């Protein structure tokens, strides 16, 4: 049918910035809205009526379009503003994909730490191994995993927080599960971080024979 | 004033039903046209049904496919969902929402409410204790954590020594391991007070109904 697309997916800006996001149409359509959510709140009214600003909206947001393009754009952004923002028509079933606006900041490093499986997890039969890379930016970030000298990326999951709430860093889990018999079988477990605050590498490691 | 809540939102297995509910207060309930949208876990955003004030004109979505029902009570300003055979891919959260003008945006909506539509059965958590051990720290500050393992469905709640600790914490979003969920939460503390003074996580699991507390204690060796 008649389908929305929006662009671009994610973007970021310092505060101070004009920013502008495009949603189009497959064909003309009019009376575009535009809807905005933050994580754990509902979507909210934001713009209507393509150009008409919903209650307690700052003056420095503006909609505009016609026919098959219309844009939300945004004078002198400020750090409230992050959020993801959709569009949506009367005559449309899926919502816009969406637009997420992250805040630009100084770049970050890490701070790394590492952690053995506990002692009541192995007796269960369980080994994880357990890296945490805190208050870092930009989100781009890697993390190699070297057992004995060898690199390994087999029992590796990785997960990131939203944007920090008060500083807009970025912190992230990475997680080695293996079984007790496989974690018994090695001993030197390495924990690797490269950003690109560094062409040197954050390192953090343990020995299973110690302790 | 304007007051939008939804309830009957919960676990049920495939090809089961639910019925949705959305509380209205603070205006007219039979002036309005009222609607359900619903976010997939990918965030995506779908127009699930419609309701006219009367009751006499309504609207499905595209995949809805017969399944969903939209009814509401002007006299107990109620708006209701039922749904039928229900599929993986109807797992989302609900909202009620409000019509404005013959354009037709929502210009109130609900807090949501979420439905998990799979075989997986409820299961409390593990939780275990992450002191650092052989791979000691020795700066001005230390970072410890706990990890919540094999628990369904979400959400969990993680706190520390009950709330007190807030400041300088991080605790990352869950992943789907083999219809378990596995999490991980890490606070800092200044390294002149542990052990000194006890660190303590705190994770409640509310569809299991359980509570623990996990000391994090320095190890044997």
């Amino acid at each position: 049918d008649i389908e929305l697309t929006q662009s671009p997916a994610v973007m970021s800006a310092f505060p101070g910035e004009e920013v502008t996001m495009t949603c189009s149409a497959s064909s003309s359509i009019n009376y575009m809205h535009w809807y905005q959510q933050k994580p754990g709140t509902s979507p909210k009214r934001w713009i209507y009526d393509t150009s008409k600003l919903a209650s307690g909206v700052p003056a420095r947001f503006s909609g505009s379009g016609s026919g098959t393009s219309y844009s939300l754009t945004i004078s002198s952004m400020e750090a409230e503003d992050a959020a993801t923002y959709y569009c949506h028509q009367r005559s449309i079933f899926t919502f816009g994909s969406g637009t997420k606006l992250e805040i630009k900041r100084a770049d970050a490093a890490p701070t790394v730490s590492i952690f053995p499986p506990s002692s009541e997890q192995l007796t269960s039969g369980g080994a994880s191994v357990v890296c945490f890379l805190n208050n870092f930016y930009p989100k781009d970030i890697n993390v190699k995993w070297k057992i004995d000298g060898s690199e390994r990326q087999n029992g590796v999951l990785n997960s990131w927080t939203d944007q920090d709430s008060k500083d807009s860093t970025y912190s992230m889990s990475s997680t080695l599960t293996l079984t007790k018999d496989e974690y018994e079988r090695h001993n030197s477990y390495t924990c690797e971080a490269t950003h690109k605050t560094s062409t040197s590498p954050i390192v953090k490691s343990f020995n299973r024979n110690e302790c | 004033e304007v007051q939008l809540v939804e309830s009957g939102g919960g676990l049920v297995k495939p090809g089961g039903s639910l019925k949705l509910s959305c509380a209205a207060s603070g205006f007219a309930f039979g002036n309005y046209d009222m609607s359900w949208v619903r976010q997939t876990p990918e965030k995506r955003l779908e127009w699930v049904a419609f309701i006219g004030s009367g009751g006499g004109r309504i609207y499905y979505g595209d995949t809805m496919k017969g399944r969903f029902t939209i009814s509401r009570d002007n006299a107990k300003n109620t708006l209701y969902l039922q749904m039928s055979s229900l599929k993986s891919e109807d797992t989302a959260m609900y909202y009620c929402t409000r019509h404005y003008n013959y354009y037709y945006s929502m210009d109130y909506w609900g807090q949501g409410t979420s439905v998990i539509v799979s075989s997986a059965k409820t299961t409390p958590p593990s939780v275990y204790p992450l002191a650092p051990g052989s791979a000691a720290q020795t700066n001005s500050m230390v970072t410890l954590g706990c990890l919540v393992k094999g628990y369904f469905p979400e959400p969990v709640t993680v706190t520390w020594n009950s709330g007190s600790l807030s400041s300088g914490v991080h605790t990352f979003p869950a992943v789907l391991q083999s219809d378990l969920y596995t999490l991980s939460s890490s606070v800092t503390v200044p390294s002149s007070t542990w052990p000194s003074e006890t660190v303590t996580c705190n994770v409640a699991h509310p569809a299991s109904s359980t509570k623990v507390d996990k000391k994090i204690v320095p190890r044997d060796c």
